[PDB]
């Protein structure tokens, strides 16, 4: 009997905020998709990795309207008993698939400023597609287990399509939420540190437009931390209550579970500033 | 460089001592050639698509 | 079609042989070397080791190609666009000809040549590596000769540090475009080392700026 | 030039090797045309440039194996199972294929070993008087039309002097091979082809063969002795 | 002061030449050819695109059979194409990667190339045993090679950047005749259809008409403002069109010895890099620095259409002897066969 509940404050916050992201998301990532396929005259290795970042974001933006209808029905998945698994599968496919294509872009930029003569900066467009294809493949390996297990528990008369229920178990999906953030933060932050340091030791910052480039190597790191850290920290607190003083009386879970639900709105934000920071910011 | 100017003068005399014809006479002959070979110009009048070696 | 399908697979063996030799040229750095004839290009050429002379040398597993076009003696504007795409331009200027004349002193004719090359419409993002050779004899010459012969407006002590610095900043003045390119000036003696390493550092800054252009940061 | 080969053997296996000599072997497709002790020539195998497409005859499809080695300029033919039919003299022929090329230009000296549908060419004429100084015409026929969509008819004329390797006279319908005197000419219509000699000389005595190059299981035309 | 007397004499003599040329200007081509109806709009579609070059393309030349063409590029290769099927007959690697000219022999057994090395290299395509190999290196020029044309299988005429055009002997390898008289670099040349005279535009904004046999200049034409980048010869052989760096095409007459018509539009400021006539001489295709190719009505000086299919400057252009195609190389490493 894992505790799943709802609050009226969520209905006055999530439905309005989520609709705003979709409007911005559709114009942001949707327009950037047009340029990549019908306006970019040459496709190199780095534009291939950036393109998949929009594909993952677009796959997540298109699923937003279904989530919006979820709350307006007072947290009731009105239709799609079997698609409840399908929506929850591809939804988490994109979030983890967007992170992988955020680290690869930051890793690729690290090999272009710290190892300028390396052979990894001149890989052909074919080799970029093989690596990108595999990266999409490993995304399902940490996500496809959603479909196997049964979902959509029934609360007597209401039904809930929830995968992040507050229940103290060693679920593989449960711990993946922590590895999806800490490990990329141990690579994205480190890679952007050398880029913003080697560009300074070699005195290339001044007397050029590189100052703009160094700013974006730090704006990217700020966006990733802003949009993902608040969701993670509130989840770790739930583990503390789950491990000690919990799992029997879950009244205290009301604040954190509601906060976790609201803090998840920050994840959709990363899908919105990506065209602003990654594509449109660059020339 | 005394002979250098002489060479320019000597060659310039040959250019002056040349036979010339009225521009209209040259204009008529030039226009006549275009009409006489207007039927043998694939670019001016496209040939049937069966005769194009590049189309099919 | 039996003798025609065999003529297609020959056109494919030729196709792959162009890519194999086309990838080799992408891993090579092309440098353009200019000068005023006696500025000291011959001395620099030996340090890194009619028509256009191609010099090949390598450093730190990096292949360099260095072309000299000082023997052309024609209109520069007609063939200078062939070199549009070089990594950097190695400009050699002799500091010991500030008073020698060809009329006009030999240092002014280098400034006029530098002005056209630096402010050319084809060389926009190409970094310029300006070498100032003959530093040994230049130091001795200013002791018995004044620098005011070349630059009348100059007003300072006849010291090597002051004279050399004044000449160097005079060349960077001619660069009308101070934001699209950088000039890596250097001082070279007749018997000196590490000259090739200085060229290597100035080329790396062009490769990094080239790599960022591919990704999009530039 | 090119030469080299094996010897005789009883019902076993043997290897045939040909050594190129200074003609850029790496860009020439090589054939292995063979000739019976008394009959005409017959195609056996072919390997393209760079070891791409490989073709075999109908009777040597599985028993034979061809290979090439651009290093050291050597062409290899591996024969595993030999019957009483495969005793003949084996020639090595080079051929380069581009728009204006002339395939089958050079033929090897040839080696002999003893062991102890398709397009058929008629070439009805088999014997002509040896009287010189006049004009002699040699005719040939094909089962199906040799004229292709691109517009050139693939038919090659070869001359085999008694004792030496075959030589190419006319490649395709009318184009005359290099090093061949201008008395030879060729006219055809797609199914019927003729070879004309203006002034017969003492060097024109031999057997004249025909050949098709439309479909790769190609066949010769049994020759015509003069 | 003999120089002062000589200098004044030349000016007085030049005035007589100008007066004689103007005396015969009874009318103009535009006035004479008012009656003839316009040729109408011309639509040309890219029937083929040839790919394989990895650098800028500076020269091309059609074969005499209107099927094979040779393209020279600064990646070090000289590719011979089969324009009907886009095949690659040959790929010749050059000793010097700085090549700015190419040629195709009328017989078809030879091709030539040259550039910043002041050397015209003849390649033997016959290849009695093997592949295409160098047959001769014609050295002796002081400046870069800008154009080379095959008079026959043994004679080639080359124009260099040292203000001199030359006639060579391929079999021997020596300068048979040297043409002098230009003051600026010679940038292009064009042989007459009967191969007895050839014109040569130079950077001094003047084109001269030479005699191959005697070796002396015959007529000098002026009227341009900047360097003459390219030149072409009318099919009749009594006229030639030049393209200069001030965005204008001019048509001169050999017998009239004066400019006939000019092809300029106020919307074009980009220079001209190539000119060529159609089979009948009615059209005048020209390449520009603005990435486009324009087709001009020679008899009416009216634009008849554009050929916009390139993403960079158009450097070379040619029309087949059959007259049924136009090939346009450019700096983006692409060749296109139009119509
Ligand atoms: C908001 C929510 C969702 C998604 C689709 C349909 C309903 C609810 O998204 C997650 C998730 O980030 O995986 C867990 C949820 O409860």
């Amino acid at each position: 009997n894992c505790c799943v509940f709802r609050d009226d404050f969520i209905a006055k916050v999530l439905p309005p905020v989520l609709g705003l992201e979709f409007i911005f998301g559709l114009l942001g990532n949707g327009l950037a998709l047009w340029i990549f396929c019908f306006h970019l005259k040459s496709w190199k290795s780095s534009r291939i990795f950036l393109f998949n970042l929009a594909v993952a974001d677009f796959l997540l933006i298109i699923c937003l309207p279904f989530v919006m209808d979820y709350y307006v029905r007072r947290s009731d998945w009105k239709f799609g008993d079997i698609p409840c698994r399908l929506v929850l599968f591809m939804f988490a496919m994109n979030r983890q698939g967007s992170i992988i294509f955020l680290t690869v872009v930051a890793v690729d930029r690290y090999f272009r400023v710290v190892h300028p003569h390396h052979a990894l900066n001149k890989i052909s467009n074919w080799t970029a597609a093989i690596i990108s294809c595999l990266l999409w493949g490993i995304t399902v390996g940490l996500t496809v287990h959603l479909l196997k297990k049964k979902l959509l528990i029934q609360n007597g008369t209401a039904n809930v399509c929830i995968s992040f229920s507050i229940c103290h178990t060693f679920r593989w999906h449960e711990a993946m939420f922590l590895l999806e953030f800490f490990l990329p933060l141990g690579i994205i932050l480190f890679c952007s540190a050398r880029i913003i340091w080697s560009l300074r030791q070699r005195q290339m910052d001044r007397h050029a437009k590189i100052k703009r480039a160094i700013t974006f190597i730090m704006v990217v790191a700020i966006v990733f931390v802003i949009c993902f850290l608040p969701s993670v920290v509130v989840r770790i607190h739930i583990f503390w209550l789950l491990h000690t003083s919990g799992t029997q009386n879950c009244e205290v879970y009301r604040s954190v579970d509601l906060a976790f639900f609201i803090t998840l709105s920050f994840t959709y934000m990363n899908s919105m500033l990506d065209p602003v920071v990654y594509y449109f910011s660059s020339p | 460089s005394i002979a250098q100017a002489r060479k320019l003068v000597e060659q310039l005399k040959m250019e002056a001592n040349i036979d010339r014809i009225k521009v209209s006479k040259a204009a008529a002959d030039l226009m006549a050639y275009c009409e006489a070979h207007a039927k043998e110009d694939p670019l001016l009048t496209p040939v049937p698509a069966s005769e194009n070696p590049f189309r099919e | 079609s039996a003798e025609d399908k065999a003529a297609v697979e020959r056109s494919k063996m030729i196709d792959r042989n162009l890519r194999e030799d086309g990838e080799k040229a992408a891993r090579e750095v092309k440098l353009l070397l200019l000068g005023a004839g006696e500025s000291g290009k011959s001395t620099i050429v030996k340090q890194m080791k009619t028509g256009i002379v191609e010099t090949h040398f390598t450093f730190k597993d990096l292949h360099f190609k260095m072309f000299d076009v000082g023997a052309q003696r024609s209109e520069r504007k007609k063939w200078i666009h062939c070199f549009e795409g070089v990594a950097a331009i190695i400009f050699c200027v002799a500091l010991s000809d500030y008073d020698l004349v060809l009329e006009m002193n030999r240092m002014h004719e280098s400034m006029k040549l530098f002005d056209s090359i630096c402010n050319n419409k084809w060389f926009t993002d190409t970094s310029i590596i300006l070498f100032l050779n003959k530093k040994d004899l230049f130091e001795e010459k200013i002791k018995k000769s004044p620098l005011t012969i070349c630059y009348q407006e100059y007003a300072g002590s006849n010291t090597y540090e002051e004279a050399a610095a004044y000449i160097q900043c005079q060349f960077e003045d001619l660069n009308k475009r101070k934001d699209t390119k950088e000039i890596y000036t250097h001082f070279t003696c007749s018997t000196d080392t590490k000259n090739v390493q200085f060229v290597f550092d100035a080329v790396t800054d062009v490769i990094i700026k080239n790599n960022l252009k591919d990704c999009g940061l530039f | 030039v090119e030469s080299g080969g094996g010897l005789v053997q009883p019902g076993g296996s043997r290897k045939l090797s040909c050594s190129a000599s200074g003609f850029a072997f790496s860009s020439f497709g090589m054939h292995w045309v063979r000739q019976a002790p008394e009959k005409g020539l017959e195609w056996v195998a072919y390997i393209s440039s760079g070891s791409g497409t490989i073709y075999y005859a109908d009777t040597v499809k599985g028993r034979f194996t061809i290979s090439r080695d651009d290093p050291k300029n050597t062409l290899f033919l591996q024969m595993t199972s030999l019957r009483s039919e495969d005793t003949a003299m084996y020639y090595c022929v080079r051929s380069i294929y581009y728009y204006g090329s002339s395939p089958f230009d050079f033929w090897g000296q040839g080696t002999t070993l003893t062991v102890s549908s398709d397009i058929v060419m008629t070439q009805a004429t088999s014997s002509v008087p040896v009287t010189p100084g006049e004009s002699v015409s040699i005719s040939c026929r094909s089962s199906k039309s040799l004229l292709h969509s691109n517009g050139n008819t693939y038919l090659y004329w070869f001359l085999q002097r008694p004792g030496q390797s075959p030589q190419l006279l006319i490649y395709r319908m009318s184009n005359l091979a290099s090093g061949v005197p201008d008395r030879f000419s060729g006219s055809g219509s797609g199914t019927a082809f003729t070879l004309t000699i203006s002034r017969l000389e003492a060097e024109d005595v031999g057997v004249y063969y025909c050949m098709q190059h439309l479909e790769y299981p190609l066949t010769f035309g049994a020759g015509t002795k003069l | 002061s003999e120089l002062d007397q000589l200098r004044q004499e030349a000016e007085q003599l030049k005035n007589q030449i100008r007066d004689a040329r103007k005396a015969c200007a009874d009318a103009t081509l535009s006035q004479i050819t008012n009656n003839i109806d316009p040729v109408g709009r011309i639509q040309m579609r890219t029937r083929r695109t040839l790919r394989g070059h990895l650098a800028k393309i500076y020269a091309m030349h059609w074969g005499t059979d209107s099927r094979l063409l040779v393209s020279a590029s600064q990646d070090g290769k000289l590719i011979i194409w089969d324009s009907y099927t886009t095949n690659k007959v040959h790929a010749i690697p050059l000793r010097s990667s700085w090549v700015m000219t190419c040629a195709y022999a009328p017989s078809g057994n030879y091709v030539a190339c040259g550039g910043l090395d002041n050397i015209c290299s003849i390649y033997n395509l016959k290849t009695r045993e093997g592949n295409v190999r160098v047959s001769r290196e014609l050295a002796g020029h002081t400046g870069y090679l800008s154009c080379c044309r095959f008079l026959d299988d043994n004679q080639i005429v080359t124009s260099s950047g040292d203000t001199t055009c030359a006639l060579w002997d391929i079999e021997t390898g020596q300068q048979t005749t040297t043409f002098t008289g230009h003051t600026g670099d010679v940038m292009s040349l064009s042989l007459a259809p009967d191969t007895r005279l050839f014109v040569s535009g130079a950077c001094d904004a003047s084109a001269k008409l030479w005699d191959v046999r005697e070796g002396m200049c015959r007529q000098t034409f002026t009227g341009h403002e900047s360097d003459i980048n390219a030149i072409c010869f009318f099919p009749n052989g009594n006229a030639f069109a030049t393209g200069s760096d001030d965005a204008t095409c001019r048509l001169f007459d050999l017998r009239a010895d004066q400019e006939l018509m000019t092809y300029s539009h106020d919307n074009i400021i980009c220079g001209i890099t190539s000119v060529s006539f159609s089979k009948s001489g009615r059209l005048l295709l020209a390449g520009y620095d603005d990435f486009n190719c324009n087709v001009w009505d020679a008899l009416k000086a009216d634009r008849a259409g554009v050929l916009a299919g390139h993403d960079n400057r158009v450097s070379c252009l040619g029309v087949t002897d059959d007259g049924m195609a136009v090939a346009t190389g450019s700096w983006d490493s692409f060749l296109k066969i139009w119509n």
